RNA sequence: AGAACCUUACCUGGUCUUGACAUCCACGGAAGUUUUCAGAGAUGAGAAUGUGCCUUCGGGAACCGUGAGACAGGUGCUGCAU
RNA sequence: GGCCGGGAACUCAAAGGAGACUGCCAGUGAUAAACUGGAGGAAGGUGGGGAUGACGUCAAGUCAUCAUGGCCCUUACGACCAGGGCUACACACGUGCUACAAUGGCGCAUACAAAGAGAAGCGACCUCGCGAGAGCAAGCGGACCUCAUAAAGUGCGUCGUAGUCCGGAUUGGAGUCUGCAACUCGACUCCAUGAAGUCGGAAUCGCUAGUAAUCGUGGAUCAGAAUGCCACGGUGAAUACGU
RNA sequence: AUGUUUCUUCUUUUUUUUUUUGGUGAGAGG
């Protein structure tokens, strides 16, 4: 009952937006929802690759799709063998032509998503949170972050009722609107419900 | 003769002359008191509406 | 909500563009100032020949992403609770908070 | 009098992208009609951010469309030559209107 | 952020079930489009006309029907399992 | 007629900076922090407003946005259609709107906005129409066009403390458009009608300034359907001894 | 002045990359 979202209130002085393009009223839903297939079947897609984010940028009659992972082998797949498959259901999804590029990032210790689905990984396969989500938080400690807070919820451990608990290391002012945060959720669906994941990765200034 | 060159809205027409030249587009718009066209061409994927004659369009 | 209720809207999306918005003409002219005899009863009786559930009047309004009902933004195409997730996100294209 | 509209959502983005237009039609043209501000609508929304009842929680949403004008004076037949088929910046929707 | 029908999850009643909607397999039928209609409508009885691409022409893709099912579906209960 | 040449300072427009930081002065204060006045200044003690909501609290609310462990139905609680109901009515409460009139109502003349919306959409103009609207159809996929000719305000005429040129619920009749469809169950309009009510008991709420109050406009929703909600600007107060 | 009963526990082991300047004509030497 508060909280707004870090990577919701950024966005017009220190993170960009992941759809950049412009479009007029009568096709921005069009625009829309073509966005979220392409979101939706390439995480599909890609599941296991893991990939943080995705760029879609449409200069019209086209779409540059950008893709950020710490597997590029398995994105690209051998030498683009997988893409071109792609390249003919991308643009087979929002009927326009398709641009399919590729990003990395170097430390996937950094980035909040790729510590996300770490967790999910873990906490699906039947293992002790209380030491994975502690091993999460001295992987980033000592990768360069500033300060990172590591926060899971659910009925964790098998228990009856929903035991919460959330744990950091170093600054995290989420306040601070100069503050560069990197955050991102993921949910772990074992038999014991739904348990999601949130943590923030606090890194500089402008 | 080589005139073709009417064209209403939603139409698809060419153009042949200016650096709009070898590219097509629809009139969204047509001006027959002004004798214009207004067609967008298709530049670098943005439509750029523009206004061509008759004669320096053809009919698609 | 539910998939038998997105079924019926695409259902009733397949006559509102095969039916309606083409034979529209059974009452733009021939319900108007035209042949007002028992002949402009034959045009308000046949738009009765046509399906009840093929008028544009009749498909709702409903949202792409999930299908809610109520709460739905005519801009984004998509619900509410939908159009919110995908700020925070970042999906659409300019969407900051307003605190003018 | 060959209008040049723009249109965009990044203002710090259009200025550069303008400019990137700007620099194309100097050498060729050498007389554009400058970078005209023309005012930006503000499409404001407002949203019921719980999933349920109390209606006094809500969230307000705006996007901010700037617009410019380019206006190529003179149609000297190199000017447009360098313009279409040769612009950039990906996500800014341009068009003319002559 | 707006129940005349729709919405709609409710009631009376008329109908249908591998189905309103999805993946998979078998055989036929292109798909499509127009018209007479049983009835309140659904669905069902039909009647014309069309029968497009790939040619691996002993068959795939696009798509409708029929059959077997593994299932699909649920605004059904539990917000103190989440 | 900024309508036309023409002008680039101006309003306005859209970008980037300047600017207010107890920076300067005086008293006070432990040479402290800081407070109370003054100066210069558009703005002065976080200038005004807003977003922003610390661990946790109610094992608060949502399984009906959606996601999901169980549990359960699967010729069914699933599905399809027509009509009805969600609007039903001794009664009580919540929240608003219209008023109870004279700083007021009706008629005539006339002044001054902002913001936002617009393509199977907004609709000039002229024309038939008392009216709702209809016909033909400019322009505009938009600082240009349109919705859109703002309201109190003022000047004047006028009624004359009355249930009445107040108020207008309800009711009968004739119609306007939306839409397959207005009966149950739309809004609106014309003619007719004329209620309660004459400033409200116990009790309770909002508000410290461009606020309260009052007036008119726009918008999302939307085929159609606001007095609600969300936004805008016009007019413009009283009091704050004090804990 | 009053406000029913009974009524809620913790592990400490878990974690692979990385990519397979030609032709034609003439002359000459062996």
């Amino acid at each position: 009952g508060q909280k707004v979202h870090p990577n919701g209130i950024r966005l017009g002085i220190v993170k960009p937006w992941n759809s950049t393009w412009f479009a007029n009223t009568k096709e921005f839903a069009d625009n829309l929802d073509s966005d979220f297939k392409v979101r939706q079947y390439l995480t599909k897609e890609l599941a296991k690759a893991s990939v943080s984010r995705i760029v879609i940028e449409r200069p019209a009659k086209s779409i540059r799709v950008t893709i950020h992972t710490a597997r590029p082998g398995i994105v690209i797949g051998k030498k683009g063998e997988d893409v071109e498959k792609l390249r003919k259901v991308v643009a087979d999804i929002a009927g326009v032509p398709a641009q399919i590029n590729i990003a990395e990032v170097r430390k996937p210790e950094l980035d909040a998503k790729l510590v996300a689905d770490s967790i999910t990984s873990q906490l699906e396969r039947r293992v002790m949170f209380r030491r994975a989500m502690k091993r999460a938080v001295q992987n980033a400690m000592r990768l360069g972050a500033k300060g990172i807070k590591v926060e899971v919820s659910g009925r964790l451990g098998g228990a009856e009722i929903a035991r919460t608990e959330w744990y950091r290391e170093g600054r995290v002012p989420l306040h601070t609107l100069r503050a560069d945060i990197d955050y991102n959720t993921s949910e772990a669906h074992t038999t014991y419900g739904v348990i999601g994941v949130k943590v923030w990765i606090f890194k500089g200034e402008i | 003769p080589r005139p073709k060159t009417l064209f209403e809205p939603g139409e698809m027409v060419r153009v042949n002359d200016g650096p709009f030249a070898d590219f097509n587009g629809v009139v969204e718009e047509v001006d027959y008191e002004k004798s214009r066209l207004k067609v967008s061409v298709s530049i670098f994927g943005r439509a750029t509406p523009v206004e061509l004659d008759f004669s320096q369009v053809e009919k698609a | 909500a539910k998939q038998s209720m997105k079924a019926r809207e695409v259902k009733r999306v397949a006559l509102a563009d095969k039916y309606f918005a083409k034979r529209a003409e059974l009452k733009a002219i021939i319900s108007d100032v035209n042949a007002s005899d028992e002949d402009r009863w034959n045009a308000v009786l046949k738009l009765q020949t046509l399906p009840r559930d093929s008028s544009p009047s009749r498909q709702r309004n409903r949202c792409r992403q999930t299908g809610r009902p109520h709460g739905f933004l005519r801009k984004f195409g998509l619900s509410r609770i939908k159009v919110r997730e995908a700020a925070m996100r970042g999906e659409i294209p300019g969407l900051k908070k307003a605190s003018w | 009098r060959i209008r040049i509209r723009l249109k965009a959502f990044d203002h710090r983005l259009i200025d550069q992208a303008t400019a990137e237009i700007v620099e194309t039609a100097k050498r060729t043209g050498a007389q554009v009609r400058g970078p005209i501000p023309l005012p930006t609508r503000k499409e404001r929304f407002t949203v019921l951010i719980s999933p349920h009842v109390n209606k006094d929680a809500r969230d307000q949403y705006e996007i901010r469309t700037h617009l410019r004008l380019v206006d190529i004076v003179e149609p000297t037949e190199k000017t447009v030559d360098a313009l279409m088929r040769l612009d950039l910046a990906a996500g800014v929707d341009v068009q003319i209107s002559l």
